[PDB]
């Protein structure tokens, strides 16, 4: 969202083209300097880079070198390449790599959530066992002529005493005879084995989702291998895991030399198709202001995990040497203890969101057993 | 460890010595009954 | 001296634990973390089912045949009390049997008095050890300064070292 | 009506009794009961900052509708959060059980925390941005050595290297620490005691 | 040569077992499964039958 242009943008005519983070920050800045600025997209397209085959800076930064640019606000990172080259003030906006994984679905139990503790063959096999019991209960204790009206169980009264026995409550009425004691007895150790077993597995159900934890750094990325992570395949995000000496990024990085699949793709929007396909499987690897902006945009199905696990910086370049860049410099000073930066960071990141940030909150939300869990027993 | 305890002959005739031993009890029970039967009816 | 270098310097250990695992593609170690629930099966409760239905018949088989001895027609202080002494020197034969018998367990252990080992209440002995038919009869075991730190089991090992139980089973059923 | 309503008790009580076997094996920590935003909507938890200083200039100087609630709370607040130093304002936080915050640099935050006596915690991120940076004079001679060597430092990862050891390994307790051990708990009476009640 | 061939004919494994057991006695893997413990065993509950 850095700079962008309007739908209208053929209707409009110059500067008034251009709607974005650094075309106000360019205007914050000539109030402060009092210089007449003028946009341009690099005809080249790319960030300031060079390649030794033939020892030639590209992009915006060979603009700045060679004489086409008087200043570069851009996101363009404070490095030492190009520092050397072209001048830098400090940076006026502060990111990192970051994670971008597929935010997880909203939590929706069904209606029959509470059945889910045992299987659907279960409980049919329950009501199936339900009816044998009874009848088997009704022929034992009618069977005989000699008695018949001492008695009490028909079928309506043995379909009762094995309902009150499955839900443990008794019945009132007991059998008397040796073969109905059978029939009753058996039936009481069935519902001892099938309620105490629907109770601690509801309790483990409810142990391992209060255990169930989010990634929130990079080596809690590393540990697991069920979701993987890629980055750009040309890329100062790809640059970075090889330059460290730290062993939980090189085998970051030997991990994504060796995965089968491989994980790096072309550019960024390649990149965050990737997130969308896998269903919570991929997580991706980039700058942490792109992560912020990309996740306030509709499906709104992504968000930022964890923290910066490096630091880098946005800068505003000026030439070497050139007259602009102390008077630049005094004026980044100026706009950050206003709050002009801490401003047009709040406008144009979250006021073209308006994708919810931190909508579940706290994980012991789901501690206090609902209504929703247990709705369908009052249905 | 994979522990192999198992139980001899000699601890399940002492629990054939435990059920022998409720039933003669039971039937020493039953035999008491009859003996008040005999003084009283 | 260049092997002995690698080692020291960790080379030969780094060269290892780096191929073996960053090239191992899958793991134990790397799938090991991760758990999730799972809903009870028909199979994990099915002998259940099995018990019921198996007592389903059996009820109606005894209803059949108490119905049929009632409809085709033991009692009597004689042979009652004859079968009662029947089983009374029963019942004091399989106890008195089983407490002198040293096969009460069947174990592991060494007899040697400093394996298929038959240990028992009162004697324990061994079977299946570089000479059968030997014995070591332990009680009260050399346990942290004579065991006094703690003082339950004791009383609980004394039990068991002076067993009074399997004996005061023996002579109530001698009186 | 019997029947449906023993199946509805069935379900409830292995429910109520299941959730008590999450609760009681699965500690799960206290959700941190503010962030940057909640600190101002919760009037019960005072919070205070330096009496003069760089926190004390911007939440005065602030167009943004949050902070400009902060600025007006403390503004007329009672008892007085403005502190001295910081050693008296980190110890109006431990014995005041949490009414009472402390706004700061998030250097010394993290640096409270891993430091005895252990009880604090860093909640939200930075408010606003702030930076150390190396100082020469103005005309050094020597400048332009110190600022590529920062950006040296950082690319090769020196700085990143120098803090999380540093902060880290010098750290004597913290929360990372401590997290991972688990034992179990009998339930006392005051778990129980409206019951009796 | 004499330490590849006490090698090879497992007196090193030998004097290995020997000096390092014989003169031990204390308890190996005593402990053994971590689900010894998962079958509710009878030294738990006795008080009751008590
Ligand atoms: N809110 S933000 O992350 O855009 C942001 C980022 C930054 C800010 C201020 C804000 Cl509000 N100023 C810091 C400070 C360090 C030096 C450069 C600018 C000031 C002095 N730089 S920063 O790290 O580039
Ligand atoms: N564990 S391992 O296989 O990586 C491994 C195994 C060995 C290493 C070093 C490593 Cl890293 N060095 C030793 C060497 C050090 C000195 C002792 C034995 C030789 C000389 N040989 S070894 O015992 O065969
Ligand atoms: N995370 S940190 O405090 O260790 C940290 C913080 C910072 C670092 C490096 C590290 Cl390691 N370098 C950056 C520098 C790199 C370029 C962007 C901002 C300056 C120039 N400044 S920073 O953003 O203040």
């Amino acid at each position: 969202p850095y700079v962008m242009m309007k739908k209208n943008h053929e209707m409009l005519e110059g500067n008034e083209r251009y709607e974005g983070y650094c075309v106000d920050l360019a205007a914050e800045i000539a109030k402060h300097c009092g210089f007449k600025y003028k946009l341009t997209i690099v005809g080249d397209g790319k960030y300031g880079a060079r390649d030794a085959d033939t020892k030639i800076w590209n992009g915006m930064v060979g603009e700045l070198v060679y004489g086409k640019a008087d200043i570069a606000i851009a996101p363009l990172t404070i490095t030492l390449v190009r520092e050397e080259v072209i001048d830098f003030s400090k940076p006026f906006m502060s990111l990192g790599i970051s994670i971008m994984i597929k935010k997880p679905q909203k939590s929706k139990p069904g209606v029959f959530s509470f059945l889910d503790p045992l299987a659907y063959e279960i409980w049919m096999c329950i009501v199936f066992a339900y009816i044998g019991v009874s009848v088997v209960l009704f022929l034992v204790s009618r069977f005989s002529p000699y008695s018949e009206s001492t008695n009490e169980f028909g079928i309506f009264n043995s379909l009762w005493f094995s309902l009150g026995a499955f839900m443990q409550q008794g019945c009132d009425i007991s059998p008397r005879s040796l073969s109905g004691r059978i029939v009753g007895g058996v039936w009481w150790f069935f519902t001892l084995i099938i309620i105490s077993s629907y109770t601690a597995n509801l309790a483990a159900f409810l142990t391992v989702e209060r255990m169930v934890s989010p990634i929130e750094s990079a080596e809690d990325l590393s540990k697991q291998t069920e979701i993987a992570y890629g980055t750009l395949d040309s890329g100062s995000t790809k640059e970075f895991f090889r330059r460290s000496k730290i062993a939980v990024f090189d085998k970051m990085w030997t991990y994504m030399r060796s995965a089968e699949p491989s994980v790096f793709v072309r550019t960024t929007a390649e990149g965050v198709a990737r997130v969308r396909k896998s269903k919570g499987k991929y997580a991706y690897l980039l700058e942490s202001t792109m992560n912020e902006y990309i996740e306030q945009r509709k499906p709104c199905d992504t968000m930022k995990v964890g923290g910066n696990l490096d630091s880098k910086g946005y800068g505003i370049a000026t030439p070497k040497g050139s007259s602009l860049g102390t008077p630049v410099n005094l004026a980044v000073l100026k706009l950050s203890e206003q709050g002009v930066l801490d401003k047009l960071k709040n406008k144009w990141w979250y006021d073209k969101g308006e994708c919810g940030a931190k909508d579940s909150g706290s994980k012991e939300k789901t501690s206090a057993l609902s209504l929703s869990n247990v709705a369908g027993v009052f249905y | 460890k994979k522990n192999s305890y198992s139980y001899g002959w000699s601890f399940y005739f002492g629990a054939l010595s435990f059920i022998i031993a409720e039933m003669v009890g039971v039937l020493a029970v039953h035999m008491f009954i009859d003996r008040h039967k005999q003084l009283t009816g | 001296l260049a092997v002995l270098k690698l080692s020291e310097q960790g080379v030969l250990d780094k060269l290892k634990n780096k191929w073996w695992y960053d090239k191992g593609e899958c793991g134990a170690k790397d799938s090991g973390s991760k758990e999730k629930t799972s809903a009870l099966s028909l199979s994990n409760v099915a002998g259940v089912f099995y018990i019921l239905v198996g007592g389903l018949g059996l009820a109606m088989l005894v209803a059949l045949i108490e119905f049929c001895y009632k409809s085709r027609a033991l009692f009597d202080r004689g042979v009652q009390m004859l079968l009662t002494t029947v089983g009374a020197f029963a019942a004091f034969s399989l106890m008195t049997i089983a407490v002198g018998t040293d096969y009460w367990l069947y174990s592991r252990g060494v007899c040697k008095t400093k394996v298929m080992t038959h240990s028992g209440l009162w004697r324990t002995c061994c079977l299946e050890g570089n000479f059968k038919g030997l014995c070591k009869q332990i009680d009260h075991f050399p346990e942290d300064a004579d065991y006094e730190a703690d003082t339950a089991e004791y009383f609980l090992r004394a039990v068991r070292a002076s067993s009074i139980f399997p004996i005061l089973s023996v002579i109530l059923l001698f009186m």
